[PDB]
């Protein structure tokens, strides 16, 4: 049960990592840039988020 | 302590560049912010860059 | 402002192109034929 | 050349510079788009204890 919990904490803790992105909000990103640019950032997230 | 029509800015043809890196100037009219600072001098052309 | 994605009088107004444009932009001075002139309008 | 240089402050604090936008009155308990101070999202809004 403690590691079937580190998992799912661990798993959350990297939606609050940059990876190298500008933010580590989606909605920052989106907020801040648009398209052309904002997809390059987004493109960082959803490599590192996967 | 007030509201920034940025659209005002960026419509004039007066400016020879108006380059935004960190934001997209359209999104200038949808974002906020807890200070703005205006830096402020002169230098030659070929040191815009 | 003659690029995919761009923003400007043109960008906006007058002709735009998408994000992805495949293509080339081919442009050259023209002060020797086209001045003399107040024919070329715009928004 | 005359340069500006505009420096932003997009740091978290209380928002000071803001966009040209009217503000509209706030529903609470309904699922709704929102923006406050440029934080964009989609909700459900309650009082907090």
């Amino acid at each position: 049960v403690n590691q079937n919990a580190q998992a799912l904490n661990t798993l959350v803790k990297q939606l609050s990592s940059n990876f190298g992105a500008i933010s580590s909000v989606l909605n920052d990103i989106l907020s801040r840039l648009d398209p052309p640019e904002a997809e390059v950032q987004i493109d960082r997230l959803i490599t590192g988020r996967l | 302590n007030c509201v920034a029509d940025y659209s005002v800015l960026y419509n004039s043809a007066s400016f020879s560049t108006f380059k935004c890196y960190g934001v997209s100037p359209t999104k200038l009219n949808d974002l906020c912010f807890t200070n703005v600072y205006a830096d402020s001098f002169v230098i030659r052309g070929d040191e815009v860059r | 402002q003659i690029a995919p994605g761009q923003t400007g009088k043109i960008a906006d107004y007058n002709y735009k192109l998408p994000d992805d444009f495949t293509g080339c932009v081919i442009a050259w001075n023209s002060n020797n034929l086209d001045s003399k002139n107040y024919n070329y309008l715009y928004r | 050349y005359r340069v500006v240089v505009l420096s932003f402050e997009l740091l978290h604090a209380p928002a000071t510079v803001c966009g040209p936008k009217k503000s509209t009155n706030l529903v609470k308990n309904k699922c709704v788009n929102f923006n406050f101070n440029g934080l964009t999202g989609t909700g459900v809004l309650t009082e907090s204890n």
